[PDB]
């Protein structure tokens, strides 16, 4: 029973609204994190998963909690429109994950990216190498849309995960509708 | 609403200990709880708080975190203590409001309907109250400020308990009216020449100052017209309030000299009385 | 393994919420845990106190909620530093401070449980800062009847101890148990605060604006007088009585110093007129 | 209302039984015929 604790980010924007990722893009988001809390539910029952959304407004949608019924409750009526603000929701989850009173947990950060972010690359890079010294793994699934390439995040996730780092996986939006279950297959696969 | 906010004493020394509960780090700098009061009329009473935890960031102001679990599970816990009981607002120490207050604020008025913050300071100073009152509402100003989202000041006050300063106010204590007019005239004069003086030296170097840092010398309508209800009297030169003359100097004569004319007679009573107490009762050779 | 005139400091809030959660449940009886220190033998300071929610049984064991007692240590824990309970703290209004048979059965379990078990008892008689009404016991072993149940290598707390004394009704159930001193626990800022919030706020400070004063002024001086030229006729009297046998005459009528202290402060109300305005 | 402990007025209720105040309040009934044994003759007219 490996105990760990995810502070994933959702994200609600009008890009979540355009469905091509199965019927709705936020739909096929929940059915992701809904795949993600069972892993973890599988792996350990105390193993504790929060979410909030990571555009416009980045505070705590869900305390971590080992019961997943929270967690659906929060993904219900997760209303989109707000703007992308990676930044700001990534420092928010680093610190999140401290902030628990059982950091025994390994620490875990999945995040779903429904839109181009407007930062400095050199800004987010600096964020990265602040999370290496942190040492949390983080993994990026990219949904329906995102900046072409993520290359800001391809950079980020480098400066994350450097000098034979985890080298969490991070998902670029596969071109056009994707089936949850491929998006799902690739963290199952490696973080 | 909030038209005014008693704070009861005992919530206002709770802030205190938490400051201390968490002087072992002074990195946070303020001191943030959830406030717990009783909205039984347009007053709010402040009762029994607890304290969430929260760190505030440097850092754009945007790194605020509130735990759901421990404001949900205290507040019902506290709540099962007392029915009356109920959350209304939030508690915080740093007595310049940080940018971030606002965005708290937000989580705040979604946990209770009108919330109020109130910024109790741990270490006091002089004049005045410890709490500071400030309500955000978002609406838009009549001269037309952008958003005009802004916390607002309200009415602040002190709660009334029993048997609480014997552990604090048995060692000293003044409560007589021998006091009075010794002391009590020398300290409004410490604050109303000083203290009244530094808010409106605040404006008069507003008018350069605000022009440089200051939302504006000519805004917040009631940077003139409340300065200009205290300019009830003129402020200068011909005045006509203690130069009436015929008007008040006359008044001021007579009650002084009625209030007077009984110091003489006080003179007589007094002074007979030592002569007795001490040409009699002292002079018993025997 | 002997017993001494220990002394217990009570935090302001620590007391402030005893008696606060003692009033709203003075009818009922209500208990609390007492989130005590114990530092070392001699000294014990109750830094918290947390209210129990109310419960039926009453102020016995049965009442005291485990589940409760646990999530409450584990908020303590994540806010603040938590500390182990000393005992049980509980009101009973009948009796001021007492002892009941019902209370050593809790009292021995949290003995049990801990070492001191300090048991406090505040109650509804009480003033407006000088009651203090609360009390603290503990048990003392019938094992223990045998030794001398406190010896002390400190005369002077003793004789601290000793003016307290005992209760008549306390006196009644006192056997099985001793009186452990109470003080409170040393105040700085947060005495400052309080005092700072007294003069200021508990009693009238506005200050900007501390300083009726005209209107019933001329009323107040005229009636007092006239009750000294009343008054005054019985020192009359006095000076015309020969009294070669001492008698009382109804001198020390005085009032002098409340027509002075009121003439004066009124007529200091000249610094308001030409100096604090214009 | 007297405060249990307090001993204060906390409330002004008025709520009395008064079962012989109320035989001499309105207890007394009103017969709506004009005329249940007729012999109105001065009854409607000088008593009225
Ligand atoms: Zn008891």
């Amino acid at each position: 029973m490996v105990l760990e604790s995810t502070m994933v980010c959702v994200d609600n924007s009008e890009y979540m609204r355009n469905g091509d990722f199965l019927p709705t893009r936020l739909q096929a988001q929940q059915d992701a994190v809904n795949i993600v809390c069972h892993s973890k539910t599988r792996s350990n029952p105390e193993n504790n998963v929060g979410l909030i959304t990571l555009a416009n407004d980045c505070e705590v949608l869900t305390t971590l909690t080992p019961d997943t019924g929270r967690i659906l409750s929060k993904l219900h009526t997760v209303q989109p429109k707000g703007k992308i603000t990676f930044c700001t929701g990534i420092r928010v989850a680093h610190l999140a994950l401290k902030h628990r009173q059982g950091k025994n947990h390994k620490m875990r950060i999945i995040a779903f990216v429904g839109s181009p972010v407007e930062d400095n690359e050199k800004d987010l890079v600096k964020l990265a190498k602040r999370l290496k010294k942190e040492k949390v793994n983080v993994d990026i699934i990219n949904f329906g849309e995102e900046e072409v390439n993520t290359e800001k995040l391809t950079a980020f996730v480098n400066t994350l995960n450097g000098k034979d780092g985890t080298g969490s996986h991070l998902v670029t939006v596969p071109p056009g509708p994707s089936l949850a279950d491929a998006l799902i297959s690739s963290p199952i696969l490696a973080g | 609403a909030v038209q005014k906010v008693v704070v009861h004493p005992l919530v206002l020394l709770s802030v205190v200990d938490h400051f201390n509960r968490i002087g072992k780090v002074g990195n946070q700098k303020r001191v943030v709880g959830v406030l717990l009061g009783s909205w039984q009329k347009k007053v709010l009473d402040v009762s029994n708080s607890f304290a969430v935890p929260f760190d505030e960031d440097d850092k754009d102001d945007s790194v605020w975190f509130l735990d759901h679990d421990y404001l949900e599970n205290m507040y019902g816990m506290f709540k099962k203590v007392n029915a009356r009981e109920r959350i209304v607002g939030w508690y915080h120490t740093g007595p310049k409001l940080h940018k971030n207050d606002i965005a708290i604020n937000e989580l705040m008025k979604r946990y209770c309907p009108n919330s109020v913050l109130v910024i109790i300071d741990v270490k006091p100073k002089d004049l005045g109250l410890p709490t500071e009152a400030y309500i955000s509402v978002e609406e838009v100003h009549d001269d037309g400020t952008p958003t005009s989202k802004t916390f607002e000041h309200v009415t602040s006050e002190i709660g009334a308990e029993e048997a609480e300063e014997v552990g604090v106010e048995h060692l000293l204590r003044d409560i007589k009216d021998t006091t009075v007019g010794t002391l009590s005239q020398r300290i409004t004069n410490q604050v109303h020449g000083l203290k009244g003086l530094n808010s409106k030296l605040l404006d008069i170097r507003s008018y350069l100052e605000k022009v440089a840092t200051g939302k504006l010398p000519i805004n917040h309508q009631i940077i003139y017209q409340l300065q200009d209800v205290f300019n009830l009297l003129p402020d200068v030169s011909l005045q006509e309030f203690v130069k009436a003359f015929y008007l008040k100097t006359n008044d001021q004569m007579v009650v002084v000299y009625l209030a007077s004319l009984i110091r003489s007679v006080v003179a007589l009573h007094n002074l007979i009385n030592n002569k007795i107490a001490n040409r009699d009762a002292e002079k018993k050779e025997g | 393994a002997v017993d001494t005139a220990e002394q217990v400091y009570i935090s302001s809030l620590a007391l402030l919420k005893m008696l606060k959660h003692g009033r709203a449940g003075v009818p009922m009886e209500v208990m609390g845990l007492m989130l005590g220190e114990f530092v070392d033998d001699y000294t014990v300071r109750v830094i918290d106190v947390f209210a129990m929610p109310q419960s039926g049984t009453g102020v016995s064991v049965e009442a005291v909620d485990p589940v409760f007692q646990a999530k409450m240590l584990d908020m303590l824990k994540q806010t603040g530093r938590p500390e182990m309970v000393v005992g049980w703290y509980h009101s009973h209004p009948g009796f001021g401070c007492w002892l009941s048979g019902v209370d050593i059965n809790t009292q021995q379990s949290f003995e049990a449980l801990s070492e001191r078990a300090v048991a406090v008892v505040v109650d509804p008689i009480q003033s407006v800062k000088g009651k203090v009404v609360i009390d603290a016991f503990r048990l003392i072993n019938a094992n223990m009847m045998v030794l001398g149940h406190e010896p002390r290598q400190t005369t002077s707390n003793l004789g601290h101890l000793n003016k307290p004394s005992i209760q008549a009704l306390i006196h009644g159930l006192n056997r099985h148990y001793y009186s452990i001193t109470i003080n409170y626990r040393k105040n700085e800022l947060e005495q400052k605060m309080l005092l700072n919030l007294h003069k200021k706020s508990w009693m009238e400070g506005l200050t900007l604006q501390d300083y009726v004063v005209k209107e019933m002024l001329e009323l107040a001086k005229n009636y007092n007088k006239a009750v000294e030229e009343e008054d005054k006729m019985t020192p009359e009297q006095l000076a015309i009585k020969n009294v070669g046998k001492q008698d009382p005459k109804r001198h020390l009528e005085e009032h002098v110093d409340v027509l002075m202290t009121s003439n004066i402060v009124q007529c200091l109300a000249a610094m308001l007129d030409t100096v604090v305005f214009k | 209302a007297l405060d249990m402990t307090t001993l204060t007025i906390m409330r002004y209720l008025p709520r009395e039984v008064d079962p012989l105040v109320y035989n001499m309040s309105h207890e007394d009934p009103g017969n709506v015929s004009y005329s249940e044994i007729g012999g109105l003759s001065e009854q409607i007219r000088e008593l009225r």
